[PDB]
């Protein structure tokens, strides 16, 4: 049980409450059922990378309080 | 941009940290950025300097960023990528000679995501070699890279530009063998290209699959589970049809390598005719292989009409002929079997196509001996009269080459089943259909003239015995005796009852009340049920029961009308566009109607329509507009409606789409023309005072018509057998209203009904994205539904009734969520978000249902100190909610008061209704207060409301009702009998029984005429049972049970005696299932019908609305359903011992800890129809992560019930599994704290 | 000073507290006592989620209190 800031560019901050072991596509589902962006046109970044679908978060070293980036394409 | 500039003048500088930092922030700024924000990007110097610095020798690490930052830029910008494309040259020099992996890692990447839009300028470079020279060194991703860029490269590829893949493809031959899936469908991409774009040069194909790429795919089509996807086989077996049919030569080679043998596995199944399911694109490429290996038709003959409906296998054939007999003997039979049970019109033809040439090249002993165990002749005489004309002229080729073959086996058949008369037909009753027709009537003239030219126990004994069922004269009982005996026991034929006239006779003889008759319908109707089952005669009724055993003769003669039909039926199935309708849109023009003139004339124009908008959006359009005045404003948008809509004489309704309007009152034309729509501002109470009740109806009486019912609109040469089809259903369901006392039970069985043909072209159907999103259902397919429902089974008419009975958007997401296969479909839905609270669940409830249960867009509910949200609370909503309406406290149902288990901790102590034969309402009186009535009433009004917006959401609800509930809901209310006390009072219904045992006698002991008044008083008096007589009895007239509801008036000092009883048994039956619980139904079907109206309920019987609204029924698992939808994952791939410990433990409940599991992962404690397959997400189950300090033994499960994710620690024994699962599904309920 | 904890169903569980005690010992004698870790429990006091990091003497806990054990495991 941990909790994540998602941060968008207009300035927001998404508190996601989430466990180590879930994928990244359910995260961006969550976001799409919190926020109404299709799960399509979201691009996640961590620490000055780009996230992929079909891993987990545990994978990239994601701990407590640690902030990602949502950055939309078109 | 301005940040631009420094970094560019960082990049063109000379100290290598200058460049290491520059390069760094380059990356940095570009990863985050985007088409928006990046604007005016300098993309024509910040390249070239980039390309500069990569071109180095003397630092392993600077690479590694300037690779980054040009793959980012491609990324950001998707416009950057014509001056991206310079450094190609430098990408393959790197990758020629490989001093570090991780470069060449990146320079794979940049040239994957670079050759989605340039592939010519890499293949011209020579990458294709480059990229495969060094394949073994790298990683799993850069493999699967590379193989990417070399599928897209040999996309576009030319037969002048060879050498580039000619030297490489051993190479990828040698990789098609490979256990990776990624790699093997990028090789099989590149082959299928390469010899799609190769296909017209014989030497090519030659070179590409030599003797070693057929081998490898083909035990690459064999292995079981498939490597492959659905779509990859489609295309590997086009690849193979191709291929054979472009070069002959290939085709001899893959006939001498035993490919009928694979041909056979892929078809059927195993070595040892059940053909494995598959979808129709899959059979339709193994058909036209199929018929690519066979030799060609001669374009001479009778075959000269083909030119107007638009070697080397044959030397093979010359040559030793086992192989050729090997392949027919092992393909006709599936070919056959496929033929026979395939609805459309490309497989059959593609089939009839391969059976024509498989029976013109063959000897006659070799189809003597295949066209055996089938039935040809019926499929050559059911399609001669067909209103195409292809498959008329494939038949007259069938028949005249067997005729040529086989004079004296295919000489009786021919005319046992009506050929020679079809054919008859055809040769004695702008230019292309012409020639054909001529065609056609010059062969079936020479037919008939040379091979039937000059010419029986069954026929004549049919036509006798046919001939003694009319109804003037009468016919005793040997005209059914002889008809059973040539139905049970003989060798008839379909052809046969057609030419004799029996159907249209026995359904007059069944369904006909007149003057003229000379025989009524009532004996006529237990003669029937005489011979045909075991009832007795008319007029000797025994005193016991009738209930009779043997049904086998109505069962025959119910699989000989449903083979007829079968054969008979010529019904159309329309299946085909996407791009076009999401493309292209409608036109229309707006003019003021003249009648009336307030509004503002009309002078834009066209007018922007959507295909699928919906005239509400035209009326919205026109308010804001002003032109709804009797500027854009908003406060008119923000229902009374003030506006309305004409064409012609046809009122348009609100909920109807552009395109249906324009296609329905007013094609080429719809897309074309321009339309035009008006527009305009907008009593003695008998029961209490006499004591009569309603007659009970009986519901046969209403089918027995032999006229078509107004609800058929359809010409088709099956309709009589289908109206006697449905007299005998309803003979077969309602027989015991006919006799005094029977037993109420089914001759035959509604499952034993079904057409095996007519289900598979309404599930064909039914799967077309376009009709679904047009809706342009065939009438018949409707109409039969509601009409003559028992010839499909559940699942086609719950698919039927989800598509035609909301919006566009449910049925898409229906079809969507049943066929994950599938210019994209894509809908587009609303949702409405509500927060509820977990101590007034039911006022909160009500109040969502009063505000939003009416609308037409999605519901989800959230609650207020919890951060969960999805499909997951949503349906516990319902779960909660269903539970809470049984509560004792309320006085809605019967049953008893129990307590539930596992409560919560103030749901301790609550008594709820329990009835172990469902729930049905509690009678109230005349004596009721307006305030208990009044609060009933909109109970159960919020009750229908919640129900009918349930099933419009695929919501699942956990209330179980009875059968009388669902007979009152479809409008049965009328109909029902003693028979229905069992259901809601078993105690009372064992009294009635034994009361009415005592009636029948008393009026057979008055029917006898010798006797005198006294003996018939004492006679009357003396009757008792079980030793009480009925004035020992002691009753009155108040219901039985509840000693507070009065039959009539004064009905406490009126005792029951032998004089006056049936009336007392007529109105306890009323009392109980009509008249007590009218106020409680009538809100409900108030409530419903303020949703969706009842009367689109029509497509189901009684007994299958249970699962249409709760869930499916209870069973117990096994290891053997649950590997095969269950989907272990992320450090449990399957056979590991955790998910081997899991499957065993769940398959030992007892449907209680069922219920906790399912409530605790899905969130609703049930199932849809189907079991664990039908879940649209399978379960998935996933290693929990841990630390190397704390155990992974004193944890706890979790679970993500919104996609069924399972998170599951590795235990180490079963036991503690077991005391650590069940601590989860009962303490950790009823919350959503992660999410 | 021997609060009672209750569980979701019916369980109550007799706990023997110091005043000054902060809620990471109560957690891990809920643990040694019942055995759900000390990671997927929610103390709820009143109507409040009690905080980690303080003592039961600034939420006016006292002798003979009742506390409400709710899991973290769904979502």
């Amino acid at each position: 049980p941990m909790q994540i800031f998602v941060k968008t560019l207009t300035g927001k901050t998404i508190t996601l409450e989430v466990e180590p072991s879930d994928t990244i596509e359910n995260v961006k589902a969550c976001i799409q059922d919190k926020e109404g962006i299709p799960p399509d046109q979201q691009r996640l970044i961590f620490a000055g990378k780009q996230l992929e679908d079909g891993r987990t978060l545990s994978d990239y070293n994601i701990q407590k309080e640690s902030t990602l980036h949502l950055v939309l394409r078109l | 941009s301005s940040k631009a500039q420094q970094l560019l003048q960082g990049l063109q500088a000379s100290d290598e940290s200058q460049q290491l930092q520059a390069v760094i922030e380059m990356c940095q700024l570009l990863v985050m950025g985007n088409e928006e924000t990046l604007g005016g990007f300098p993309v024509k110097s910040v390249v070239p300097a980039l390309i500069t610095l990569l071109q180095m020798e003397h630092n392993f690490d600077i690479m590694n960023h300037a690779c980054r930052a040009l793959t980012y830029m491609m990324e950001a910008l998707p416009r950057s990528s014509a001056v991206v494309v310079d450094a190609i040259p430098v990408f393959l020099e790197k990758l020629q000679v490989i001093q570090c992996i991780d470069v060449a890692e990146q320079a794979l990447t940049a040239l994957e995501m670079l050759s989605r839009r340039h592939s010519k300028a890499i293949l011209q470079a020579g990458g294709l070699a480059d990229c495969l020279l060094y394949l073994e060194f790298f990683s799993i991703n850069a493999q699967r890279n590379a193989l990417a860029i070399a599928a897209n490269c040999c996309q576009s590829i030319t037969p002048d530009e060879f050498h580039f893949v000619a030297d490489s493809l051993p190479l990828l031959t040698q990789r098609l063998t490979h256990q990776d899936k990624k790699s093997v469908e990028s090789t099989c991409l590149c082959f299928a290209r390469l010899v799609d774009n190769f296909q017209h040069e014989e030497n090519l194909l030659q070179q590409v699959a030599s003797k070693d790429l057929l081998t490898n795919v083909q035990q690459l089509l064999v292995v079981t589970p498939p490597i492959l996807s659905s779509g990859m086989f489609i295309m590997v077996v086009r690849m193979f049809s191709l291929m054979c049919s472009n070069c002959p030569t290939l085709a001899v080679q893959l006939m001498k390598q035993n490919i009928a043998e694979t041909l056979h596995f892929l078809l059927c199944g195993a070595s040892n005719i059940d053909l494995v399911p598959r979808s129709p694109q899959e059979l339709y490429e193994l058909t036209s292989l199929i018929c690519e290996l066979m030799p060609c038709l001669p374009k001479e003959g009778i075959f000269a009409v083909d030119t107007m409906l638009k070697d080397a296998r044959a030397q093979l054939m010359k040559e030793d002929p086992e192989l050729a007999k090997s392949f027919i003997k092992t393909l006709f039979g599936v070919l056959y079997e496929v033929y026979s049970s395939s609805a459309g019109p490309a497989v059959r033809h593609k089939c009839l196509r391969a059976i024509l040439r498989i029976i013109y090249f063959a000897d006659a002993e070799l189809l003597k001996d295949v066209l055996k165990n089938h039935a040809v002749s019926s499929h050559i005489a059911s399609m001669l009269s067909s209103q195409d004309l292809k498959i008329v002229v494939g038949a007259l080729q069938m028949a005249e080459i067997l005729m040529q073959k086989l004079p004296d086996i295919f000489s009786v058949y021919f005319r046992r089943e009506g050929v020679m008369h079809q054919v008859k037909h055809l040769a004695e009753s702008s230019n292309n259909r012409e020639k054909i027709k001529g065609w056609i009537k010059e062969q079936a003239h020479k037919f008939v003239e040379r091979y039937f030219s000059s010419e029986l126990n069954v026929l004549q004994r049919l036509c006798a015995a046919t001939e003694q069922l009319n109804l003037q004269v009468d016919g005793g009982a040997e005209c059914l005796v002889e008809i059973r005996s040539i139905v049970s026991e003989s060798d008839v034929s379909s052809f046969e009852i057609q030419h004799s006239g029996f159907v249209k006779q026995l359904l007059l003889y069944l369904t006909s009340k007149s003057e003229k008759d000379a025989v009524s319908r009532e004996i006529r109707l237990k003669r029937f049920l005489h011979v045909f089952f075991s009832s007795p005669l008319p007029g000797e009724e025994p005193i016991g029961r009738v209930e009779p055993v043997g049904n086998a003769p109505l069962l025959a003669l119910v699989h000989k009308m449903n083979n007829c039909l079968s054969q008979m039926e010529q019904f159309p199935v329309k299946v085909h566009a996407l791009k076009f309708f999401n493309t292209h849109q409608l036109k229309c023009q707006l003019q003021r109607h003249p009648d009336c003139a307030n509004v503002k004339q009309w002078k834009g124009g066209p007018v922007k329509i959507d295909p699928l908008a919906l005239v509400q959006a035209i009326e919205r359009y026109l308010v804001v507009r002003g032109y709804g005045r009797v500027e854009i404003d908003e406060s008119l948008a923000a229902v009374r409606h003030r506006l309305q809509f004409y064409i012609g004489e046809h009122l348009l309704p609100y909920n109807m789409t552009v395109y249906q309007a324009v296609r329905q009152f007013s094609r080429a034309g719809i897309w074309t023309k321009t339309h035009t729509i008006w527009y305009k501002p907008v009593k003695h109470d008998e029961l209490w005072h006499d004591g009569v009740c309603p007659s009970v109806s009986n519901p046969l009486e209403v089918y027995l018509i032999p006229t078509p019912p107004e609800n058929i609109t359809f010409e088709d040469p099956s309709l009589d057998v289908i109206l006697l089809l449905r007299v005998l259903h309803a003979i077969s369901r309602y027989w015991y209203y006919l006799y005094d006392n029977a037993m109420c039970k089914e001759i035959i069985p509604t499952s034993e009904f079904i057409n095996s043909k007519l289900t598979a072209k309404a599930n064909r159907q039914l799967q077309d994205p376009l009709v679904i999103m047009t809706g342009n259902i065939p009438t018949w397919l409707t109409e039969l539904g509601k009409t003559c429902p028992f010839f499909f089974p559940f699942d086609t008419r719950q698919m039927l009734f989800y598509v035609t009975a909301f919006d566009r958007d449910r049925a898409m997401q229906r079809l969507l969520d049943t066929n994950p296969e599938i210019s994209r479909v894509a809908p587009r839905l609303d949702r409405k978000k509500r927060t509820v609270n977990r101590e007034e669940l039911l006022k909160q409830a009500e109040s969502v249902m009063q505000d939003l249960g009416s609308s037409r867009a999605m519901l989800e509910i959230q609650y207020e100190n919890e951060v969960g949200t999805g499909l997951g609370p949503t349906l516990e909503f319902y779960a909660l909610v269903s539970q809470e309406l049984q509560r004792a406290d309320l006085g809605l149902w019967r049953g008893e008061e129990v307590t539930l288990s596992n409560p919560k901790g103030s749901q301790e102590g609550t008594k709820y209704i329990q009835n172990l034969q469902g729930l049905f309402a509690l009678p109230f009186g005349r004596t009721a207060k307006p305030a208990h009535i009044a609060k009933v009433k909109m109970k159960f009004r919020f009750l229908g409301k919640l129900m009918a917006k349930a099933i419009m959401d695929f919501r699942l609800v956990d209330l179980p009702l009875g059968l009388p509930f669902y007979k009152w809901m479809l409008r049965q209310e009328t109909s029902l009998t003693s028979h229905d006390l069992f259901d809601i009072d078993p105690v009372v219904a064992r009294s009635v029984y034994h009361l009415e045992d005592i009636v029948r006698q008393k009026k057979r002991l008055e029917q006898d005429k010798s006797q005198t008044k006294e003996s018939l008083q004492y006679a009357l008096e003396t009757l008792t049972m079980n030793g009480c007589s009925v004035e020992d009895l002691g009753l009155d007239f108040t219901l039985p049970g509840f000693p507070n509801i009065e039959l009539k008036k004064g009905g406490k000092d009126i005792p029951v005696t032998i004089h006056n009883l049936e009336e007392y048994l007529r109105l306890v039956i009323f009392w109980a299932l009509n008249e007590g619980v009218s106020r409680q139904f009538d809100s409900f079907r108030d409530g419903f019908e303020s949703v969706f109206p009842l009367s689109h309920l029509q497509y189901f019987y009684p007994e299958e609305l249970d699962q249409l609204l709760c869930g499916s029924k209870a069973d117990t698992w096994d290891a053997k359903t649950l590997m095969e939808c269950c989907r272990p994952d992320h450090g449990y791939t399957h056979d590991s011992r955790a998910v081997k410990f899991l499957f065993e433990i769940l398959s030992s409940f007892d449907n209680e800890q069922q219920r906790l599991f399912l409530q605790f992962v899905t969130g609703s404690p049930r199932l849809p129809v189907g079991g664990f397959r039908s879940l649209n997400p399978p379960l998935t189950i996933v290693r929990k992560t841990f630390e190397s300090t704390e155990n992974p033994d004193d944890f706890l499960p979790s679970v993500m019930t919104c996609v069924n994710y399972l998170k599951l620690p590795d235990y180490s024994s079963i036991e503690i599994m077991r005391e650590k699962l069940l601590i989860a599904a009962r303490e950790g309920q009823q919350s959503f704290h992660l999410s």
